[PDB]
Protein backbone atom coordinates (compact mmCIF):
# COMPACT_ATOMS: atom_id res chain seq x y z
CA UNK A 1 0.00 0.00 0.00
CA UNK A 2 1.20 3.54 -0.68
CA UNK A 3 2.14 5.31 2.19
CA UNK A 4 0.34 8.31 1.02
CA UNK A 5 -3.37 6.17 1.18
CA UNK A 6 -5.65 8.28 2.90
CA UNK A 7 -7.50 6.32 5.95
CA UNK A 8 -10.58 7.76 7.86
CA UNK A 9 -10.91 6.43 11.25
CA UNK A 10 -14.28 6.20 12.75
CA UNK A 11 -15.20 6.11 16.17
CA UNK A 12 -17.44 7.94 18.46
CA UNK A 13 -14.48 8.67 21.20
CA UNK A 14 -12.46 11.31 20.55
CA UNK A 15 -9.53 9.29 22.68
CA UNK A 16 -9.92 5.97 20.19
CA UNK A 17 -9.65 7.81 17.05
CA UNK A 18 -6.26 9.37 18.69
CA UNK A 19 -5.18 6.48 19.63
CA UNK A 20 -5.73 4.33 16.30
CA UNK A 21 -4.45 7.56 14.11
CA UNK A 22 -1.17 7.45 16.56
CA UNK A 23 -1.10 3.46 15.80
CA UNK A 24 -1.52 4.23 11.62
CA UNK A 25 1.52 6.67 12.23
CA UNK A 26 3.38 4.69 13.97
CA UNK A 27 2.97 2.17 10.90
CA UNK A 28 4.24 5.61 8.73
CA UNK A 29 0.60 6.18 7.63
CA UNK A 30 0.14 9.73 8.16
CA UNK A 31 -2.62 10.94 6.23
CA UNK A 32 -5.56 10.32 8.47
CA UNK A 33 -8.94 12.37 9.00
CA UNK A 34 -11.40 11.40 11.47
CA UNK A 35 -15.47 10.85 11.86
CA UNK A 36 -17.49 11.22 14.58
CA UNK A 37 -20.44 8.36 13.28
CA UNK A 38 -21.90 6.34 10.37
CA UNK A 39 -23.21 10.21 8.82
CA UNK A 40 -20.45 12.06 9.74
CA UNK A 41 -18.12 9.45 7.72
CA UNK A 42 -20.09 9.14 4.85
CA UNK A 43 -20.01 12.93 5.13
CA UNK A 44 -16.25 13.24 4.88
CA UNK A 45 -16.39 10.46 2.15
CA UNK A 46 -17.96 12.66 0.00
CA UNK A 47 -15.47 14.66 -0.55
CA UNK A 48 -13.79 12.06 -2.14
CA UNK A 49 -10.27 10.65 -2.02
CA UNK A 50 -9.97 7.94 0.73
CA UNK A 51 -8.67 4.47 0.04
CA UNK A 52 -8.84 3.06 3.39
CA UNK A 53 -11.84 3.13 6.38
CA UNK A 54 -11.46 1.88 9.91
CA UNK A 55 -14.96 2.03 11.75
CA UNK A 56 -15.88 1.07 15.10
CA UNK A 57 -19.10 -1.16 15.42
CA UNK A 58 -21.35 0.39 17.81
CA UNK A 59 -21.77 4.11 17.23
CA UNK A 60 -25.12 6.47 17.44
CA UNK A 61 -27.28 7.92 14.50
CA UNK A 62 -25.37 4.93 12.12
CA UNK A 63 -23.52 2.28 13.50
CA UNK A 64 -20.32 0.56 11.48
CA UNK A 65 -22.62 -2.26 10.16
CA UNK A 66 -25.07 0.53 8.99
CA UNK A 67 -21.46 2.86 7.10
CA UNK A 68 -20.42 -0.63 6.05
CA UNK A 69 -23.87 -1.47 4.03
CA UNK A 70 -24.18 2.05 2.85
CA UNK A 71 -20.13 1.71 1.61
CA UNK A 72 -20.75 -1.65 0.19
CA UNK A 73 -24.08 -0.72 -1.98
CA UNK A 74 -22.55 2.77 -3.64
CA UNK A 75 -21.15 2.39 -6.84
CA UNK A 76 -18.23 4.77 -6.32
CA UNK A 77 -16.94 3.55 -2.68
CA UNK A 78 -18.03 -0.22 -2.93
CA UNK A 79 -14.29 -0.93 -3.31
CA UNK A 80 -13.37 0.69 -0.50
CA UNK A 81 -11.40 -1.50 2.02
CA UNK A 82 -13.00 -1.41 5.60
CA UNK A 83 -11.82 -3.19 8.88
CA UNK A 84 -14.17 -3.21 11.47
CA UNK A 85 -12.84 -2.68 15.24
CA UNK A 86 -15.10 -3.81 18.20
CA UNK A 87 -15.62 -3.83 22.01
CA UNK A 88 -16.58 -7.25 22.12
CA UNK A 89 -16.37 -9.91 19.61
CA UNK A 90 -19.35 -11.88 19.49
CA UNK A 91 -20.08 -14.76 16.61
CA UNK A 92 -23.52 -13.37 15.19
CA UNK A 93 -21.37 -9.65 14.70
CA UNK A 94 -18.76 -11.69 13.07
CA UNK A 95 -20.87 -12.97 10.71
CA UNK A 96 -22.71 -10.30 10.12
CA UNK A 97 -19.22 -8.25 9.22
CA UNK A 98 -18.42 -10.93 6.37
CA UNK A 99 -22.41 -10.83 5.17
CA UNK A 100 -22.25 -7.07 4.65
CA UNK A 101 -18.79 -6.85 3.03
CA UNK A 102 -16.06 -6.35 6.07
CA UNK A 103 -12.44 -6.37 4.71
CA UNK A 104 -10.98 -6.88 8.07
CA UNK A 105 -12.60 -7.37 11.87
CA UNK A 106 -10.40 -6.52 15.03
CA UNK A 107 -11.35 -6.82 18.82
CA UNK A 108 -9.88 -3.58 20.49
CA UNK A 109 -7.60 -3.07 22.34
CA UNK A 110 -4.98 -3.86 19.88
CA UNK A 111 -1.53 -2.74 19.08
CA UNK A 112 0.24 -1.25 16.77
CA UNK A 113 1.57 -5.06 15.55
CA UNK A 114 -1.82 -6.07 15.27
CA UNK A 115 -2.93 -3.23 13.03
CA UNK A 116 0.04 -3.79 10.69
CA UNK A 117 -1.08 -7.19 10.88
CA UNK A 118 -4.92 -7.13 10.15
CA UNK A 119 -3.85 -4.14 7.45
CA UNK A 120 -1.63 -6.49 5.19
CA UNK A 121 -3.83 -9.43 4.99
CA UNK A 122 -6.27 -6.97 3.38
CA UNK A 123 -3.51 -5.11 1.21
CA UNK A 124 -2.54 -9.07 0.34
CA UNK A 125 -6.41 -9.85 -0.45
CA UNK A 126 -6.71 -7.09 -2.93
CA UNK A 127 -3.56 -6.41 -4.39
CA UNK A 128 -2.51 -3.01 -3.04
CA UNK B 1 -14.31 -17.56 17.81
CA UNK B 2 -10.72 -17.21 17.07
CA UNK B 3 -10.84 -20.58 15.12
CA UNK B 4 -14.12 -18.45 13.15
CA UNK B 5 -12.51 -15.34 12.39
CA UNK B 6 -9.23 -17.31 11.27
CA UNK B 7 -11.30 -19.67 9.06
CA UNK B 8 -13.07 -16.12 7.74
CA UNK B 9 -9.50 -15.30 7.32
CA UNK B 10 -10.10 -12.40 9.93
F1 LIG C 1 -18.12 1.05 19.96
BE1 LIG C 1 -17.15 0.11 19.30
F2 LIG C 1 -17.90 -1.06 18.73
F3 LIG C 1 -16.15 -0.37 20.32
MG1 LIG D 1 -18.32 3.19 19.87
Amino acid sequence: ADKELKFLVVDDFSTMRRIVRNLLKELGFNNVEEAEDGVDALNKLQAGGFGFIISDWNMPNMDGLELLKTIRADSAMSALPVLMVTAEAKKENIIAAAQAGASGYVVKPFTAATLEEKLNKIFEKLGM
Amino acid sequence: VDDLLDSLGF
